[PDB]
């Protein structure tokens, strides 16, 4: 069997071009061919093309054919993914996914078309916007009814994906919900991390929520206050 | 007579060039008629030599007329007189294969001695002219030997041997080690 | 048709444009009827950048079955047949025809072993443009075939007696050739690519590579009921046409068989600078001129 | 173009039960069809290829059949690790321009539990910037299926608000959304009460938080 092991994220304006990386290890490589395949988010998945290692030959998608190249350097066992003329609609996570095809090098070869091994992916966030962090705004906790009071942290316009999120450094995860983040009209992300907490527990208890912006190398945190 | 030079462990690429751009008949033997390599259509075929899975050819330039003999890993003995027959005519080059290694492979001190030795075929004399990093020049035959090294020979020493007009170049990486007196 | 009294006409089978035409006539009817799913061939004419050509396409799996091909004199031409029928196909010819067309030949694309053709009327014979010259190729055609019987499972089956004495036809007819105290040895191929290393063969629109080792292991003038030889089905080829490389689907059906008749061989002499009183022949092929040359041998071309 | 149909969108099924998933081609693909299994946050997982045949590592709970044009995936007692979307692929054609369907998201089907509702206001530091951001929270509800209004002084909201739903708990199975109303400090200074409403199958009439600013 074969590992796959994808490239960091990239972040790019569009129009520009992006290429990826993919180290298939283990197996020999050009026994294998390999696929890329996108999916947006909140969206399914999307054939993007593949190459047959052994041939050098790669066939694409419709919908991509003049932009996008799929190529593999056999003495780095890697596989490349080049797309051109990024528009915003292109931010997916991109996937390096192959599948063992016989014993090539001996002219066997079953041209299987599905996907048995797959990369752990690479976020391709396509935007006119520039890198920033987050602000970080307390939800403080009310008069949030019962015996169970409600708090949490705003974590408000920062670029791109993603944001880390914890509370008390880590001590604290029993009822903690972290939203997954809305793209906003000003194209800055936004999301929320909330926790339920007993009622009797404010003005004892410190609640503290620490957020971590890798890209933009910011590290907020916030205590949350009953007032 | 058209005489080629390679290394030992190197790659060489013998060339045979017919009148005309298009994929012909050909076979490469060598100087006791033993078949090494040639095409049987547009396939390759191999013959019963001590060449046989060190030689190739590159059969997309067949198609423009020309079917090299490449010799990989080369070894001394590989060195013989090849001959291709391509469009009932003959092209005869001779293959000169030669190696050239130090005394040790471990670090040596200032003071002591290096010996270079160059492995060469039979019927062959060529001449070595040698250079260390500092600018040591030392030349021979077989066998050349520099009595004291200095802390500036340290690196990379550059050997050209010269055979039949024709000169060939080793790069030798040597250690002299510094000390604190 | 009519045969020429006290005419004598010279045959060169080894310069004929009969094999030429067929040759051309061969390429495109397996480029119409055989398309692969991805076809590369090499483009180096510019300097120092190749370009290799891909081409793509829809593969359908056909059942290939080669059907009999007559040539009929082209015009303004004739087709002279020479009726010896011991000829060697380069000399005169004392007893010659005219013939409106050449008998029906199956253009069988093949290495190593001649398959469904035209036996010998009389004794085996053998025949080379220059025996003398090793690297040149050894046509041998068989008074009586021999069965050899193929399937997708992955293997070929042959008579080991029939072959056993077939080996000893032609060892007696090379000795006859070389020397008569020479020992005659077979040997495996030397190397090369796999489509002359093997016996290689289409059945059933399949691309069938055998192992023939043991068909050529033997010494002469110094088992089994049955030959079994492996056999790999391959997908990814090297092209006969011309330099490059073919793919095809997997197969479709879980029972490819095929029987044919070997009928001649294609084989290569050592040779080399050996004062060693034998001779040392393996199969080769490759060039699928001398598949259609073991067939049009006996006939020429000439303008009216 | 070769388009793959999947339902339903979304199954719900109780633990321990069976599920059966379709999936549609638009012209035949034979036998050359794939079932994908997805995690949130994860690369998808091959279960079946060939229409019936299982990867390795996969459990023989999973069972794939059909040929032609129609598919079905079948999982013969879910367990917790199996819910989970759930992708069909073709890939028959050649050239290859191989196709998946949109997925059917499997999710566990548990009793009716209403959200409890919570309404934040803004923090003084947000409205020191020059906005407002005004967040209502619905927690730990099931199902997933629940409207949320903004009601400012009694007019209702429109387009001025984004939500957002967290994966399905792996604990209650309960699924919590939030609610963001922005507007500039300024327009959030032109009102008073400031209310969302919550209409959800666990609840007999609809729930209304709300604050008055200042
Ligand atoms: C042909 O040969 C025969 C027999 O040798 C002879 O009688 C005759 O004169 C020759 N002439 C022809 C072509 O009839
Ligand atoms: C290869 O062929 C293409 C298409 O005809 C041509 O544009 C290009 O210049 C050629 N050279 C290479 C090696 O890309
Ligand atoms: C028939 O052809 C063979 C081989 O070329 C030759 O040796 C022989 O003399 C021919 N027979 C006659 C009757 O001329
Ligand atoms: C072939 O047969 C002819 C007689 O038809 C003869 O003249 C010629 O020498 C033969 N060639 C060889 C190499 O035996
Ligand atoms: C010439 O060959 C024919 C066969 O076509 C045969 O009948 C005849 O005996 C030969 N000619 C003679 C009389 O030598
Ligand atoms: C085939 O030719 C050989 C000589 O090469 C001979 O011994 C044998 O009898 C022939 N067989 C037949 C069927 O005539
Ligand atoms: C036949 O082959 C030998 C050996 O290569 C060669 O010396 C000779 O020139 C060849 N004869 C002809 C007519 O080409
Ligand atoms: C090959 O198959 C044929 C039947 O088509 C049979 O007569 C013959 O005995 C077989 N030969 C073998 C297995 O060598
Ligand atoms: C032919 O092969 C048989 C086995 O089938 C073997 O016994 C014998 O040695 C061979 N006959 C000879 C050498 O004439
Ligand atoms: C054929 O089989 C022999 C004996 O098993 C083996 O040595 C040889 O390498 C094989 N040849 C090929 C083409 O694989
Ligand atoms: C060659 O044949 C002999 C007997 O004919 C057999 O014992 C030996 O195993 C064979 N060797 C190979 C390379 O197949
Ligand atoms: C040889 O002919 C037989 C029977 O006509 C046929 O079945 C077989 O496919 C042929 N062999 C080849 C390799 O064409
Ligand atoms: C091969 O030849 C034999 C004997 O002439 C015949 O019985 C058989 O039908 C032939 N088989 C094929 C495949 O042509």
């Amino acid at each position: 069997e074969v590992q796959l092991v994808e490239s960091g994220a990239e972040v790019k304006k569009p129009g520009s071009s992006v290429k990826v990386s993919c180290k298939a290890s283990g197996d020999t490589f050009i026994r294998y061919s390999f696929t890329w395949v996108r999916q947006a988010p909140g969206q399914g998945l999307e054939w993007m093309g593949r190459i047959i290692t052994i041939l050098d030959v790669a066939h694409y998608a419709p919908h991509l054919q003049g932009r996008v190249t799929i190529t593999a350097d056999k003495s780095t066992s890697t596989v490349y993914l080049e797309l051109r003329n990024l528009r915003s609609d292109d931010t997916a996570v991109y996937f390096c996914a192959g599948v063992y095809e016989g014993e090539a090098d001996e002219g066997e070869y079953d041209n299987n078309g599905f996907l048995k091994h797959w990369g752990q992916g690479t976020l391709v966030t396509v935007s006119s916007a520039s890198t920033k962090g987050p602000s970080v705004f307390p939800l403080a906790p009310s008069s949030t009814s019962g015996g169970t009071a409600a708090l949490g942290c705003l974590v408000k316009d920062y670029f791109p994906e993603p944001v880390t999120v914890s509370w008390n450094s880590g001590a604290l995860t029993s009822g903690v919900h972290t939203f997954p983040a809305v793209l906003q009209s000003s194209g800055l992300y936004s999301l929320s991390s909330v926790v339920t907490v007993p009622s009797s527990s404010l003005g004892t208890q410190t609640y503290i929520c620490n957020v971590n912006h890798k890209p933009s190398n910011t590290k907020v945190d916030k205590k949350v206050e009953p007032k | 007579k058209k005489v080629v030079l390679g290394k030992k462990g190197d790659t060489v690429e013998l060339t045979c060039t017919a009148s005309q751009k298009k994929s012909i008949q050909f076979h490469w033997k060598n100087s006791n008629q033993i078949k090494i390599l040639g095409n049987q259509g547009s396939f390759l075929t191999k013959g019963p030599s001590k060449l046989n899975d060190r030689a190739d050819s590159r059969r997309s330039l067949w198609d423009q007329g020309n079917f090299p003999l490449i010799i990989k890993n080369l070894k001394i003995e590989d060195s013989d007189t090849y001959i291709c027959e391509v469009e009932d005519q003959k092209e005869e080059v001779q293959l000169l294969v030669f190696g050239l290694t130090a005394n040790s492979d471990t670090h040596l001190l200032q003071g002591q001695s290096l010996t270079l030795t160059l492995e060469s075929p039979p019927g062959s004399s060529p001449s070595v002219q040698c250079r260390s990093p500092r600018g040591k020049n030392i030349q021979g035959g077989k066998t050349l030997s520099v009595s004291q090294l200095e802390l500036q020979d340290s690196g990379t020493w550059t050997c050209t041997v010269l055979q039949n007009q024709k000169k060939v170049e080793f790069k030798i990486d040597i250690v002299v080690l510094a000390f604190q007196k | 048709e009519v045969v020429l009294v006290n005419v004598t006409e010279n045959f060169n089978m080894w310069k004929n444009d009969m094999v030429e035409q067929m040759h051309e006539d061969i390429i495109s009817l397996w480029d119409q009827s055989l398309k692969p799913c991805v076809k590369l061939t090499p483009l180096c004419v510019g300097a120092g950048s190749c370009n290799t050509s891909v081409i793509t396409q829809a593969c359908p799996k056909v059942s290939f079955e080669p059907i009999p091909i007559h040539y009929c004199a082209p015009a303004g031409f004739a087709i002279l047949k020479c009726n010896n029928k011991t000829f060697n196909g380069t000399g005169p010819c004392t007893n010659v025809s005219t013939v409106q067309c050449t008998h029906g030949i199956r253009p069988v694309v093949s290495t190593q072993l001649l398959l469904n053709g035209s036996l010998a009327e009389e004794e085996v014979v053998i025949r080379s443009v220059n025996f003398t010259d090793n690297a040149k190729t050894i046509i041998v055609q068989l008074n009586t075939s021999v069965e050899i019987n193929c399937t997708g499972a992955g293997h070929c089956n042959i008579a080991r007696a029939k072959w056993n004495n077939t080996l000893k036809q032609i060892a007696s007819k090379l000795r006859e050739q070389f020397g008569n105290n020479k020992t005659i040895i077979f040997k495996q191929s030397s190397g090369g690519d796999p489509e002359i290393v093997t016996h290689s063969f289409n059945c059933g629109g399949e691309f069938f590579y055998c192992n023939s080792t043991q068909l050529f292991n033997s010494t002469w003038f110094n088992g089994s009921d049955t030959i079994t030889l492996p056999c790999r089905i391959k997908q990814i080829i090297n092209m006969w046409q011309k330099v490059g490389k073919a793919m095809y689907a997997p197969p479709i059906s879980g029972q490819i068989r095929c029987s044919s008749n070997i009928t001649g061989l294609l084989l290569t002499r050592d040779g080399g600078n050996s004062n060693n009183e034998s001779e040392i022949f393996r199969p080769g092929g490759g060039d699928m001129r001398d598949n259609w040359r073991s067939e049009l041998y006996k006939y020429k071309v000439v303008k009216i | 173009d070769i388009v793959m149909t999947q339902s339903p969108a979304t199954l719900s099924v109780s633990p321990g039960e069976r599920a059966t998933l379709s999936c549609r081609a638009s012209e035949s693909v034979s036998s050359d069809l794939a079932w994908y299994q997805q995690k949130p946050g994860q690369a998808p997982r091959l279960l079946i290829y060939g229409a019936s045949t299982r990867a390795t590592g996969v459990p023989a709970r999973f069972s794939g059949s059909g040929s032609g044009a129609e598919f079905t995936l079948t999982i013969s007692s879910l367990q917790s690790e199996d819910f989970a979307v759930y992708y069909c692929q073709q890939y028959n054609n050649w050239p290859p321009r191989y196709t998946f369907g949109q997925g059917t998201r499997l999710e566990i089907k548990r009793t009716v539990a209403a959200p409890s509702v919570f309404i934040f206001p803004p923090s003084d530091e947000q409205l020191k910037s020059g906005t407002a951001s005004v967040v209502c929270l619905l927690n730990n509800f099931y199902p997933r299926e629940a409207k949320v209004q903004w009601k400012v002084d009694n007019a209702l909201q429109s387009g001025n608000s984004q939500e957002s739903v967290t994966e399905q708990d792996s604990k209650d199975s309960t699924y919590s959304l939030s609610s963001t109303l922005t507007l500039s400090k300024a327009d959030y200074e032109k009102h008073k009460v400031y209310a969302c409403e919550v209409t959800h199958q666990g609840l007999s009439s609809p729930v209304t938080k709300s604050f008055n600013r200042g």
